[PDB]
DNA sequence: CGTGTCAGTAGCTGTCACGGATGC
DNA sequence: GCATCCGTGAGTCGA
């Protein structure tokens, strides 16, 4: 679907691209880490924040 | 043995782990001093390694007796000396 | 003194030129 | 080997 919404763009496709990690499970884990640092990263504790 | 001592060290390091931002957090919220925080934690968990009860049961949260503590030593920082000089 | 169910900053970027150590 | 980023500086005197 970001593909479909953001394809008229060649930007966004080299975001995209060179994108490190995907996964709604893991980018949200990803945000966890750089926002609250040293805390455990649960899907749901950062599913509430 | 000696790993029976070890395995204190490391239980230790596992509950600083999963509770010392938290409660570092819970702390400055209460003073607003980061470094001040700072101590509270670190003597929250001196009195949470002086207490075997707490360290005991896993199956019950020892997140609220840290906070708890952690709420009194910072209503026993906000008396007299704080009073007359802060 | 003992402490024990959720219990989680405020504030904020509306500066910039410039040089060189620091770093992928 | 070079782009990044850190740290430095930014008028004077007043009641």
């Amino acid at each position: 679907q970001i593909v479909e919404r953001f394809g008229f763009s060649e930007i966004m496709r080299s975001t995209l691209e060179k994108d490190n990690t995907v996964g709604t499970d893991e980018a949200l884990l990803d945000i966890y880490r750089k926002l609250r640092p040293g805390e455990p990263p649960t899907k749901e504790s950062a599913q509430t924040l | 043995v000696s790993g029976a001592a070890a395995a204190e060290a490391a239980l230790m390091r596992a509950l600083y782990d999963e509770h010392a931002a938290v409660l570092w957090r819970y702390a400055l919220r209460l003073t607003g001093d980061a470094a001040q925080a700072e101590d509270v934690v670190q003597e929250t968990l001196l009195r949470a390694w002086q207490h075997p009860e707490v360290i005991g049961d896993t199956a019950r949260p020892a997140r609220a007796w840290l906070f708890t503590v952690a709420r009194n030593m910072i209503i026993d920082e906000r008396r007299s000396a704080r009073f007359r000089n802060v």
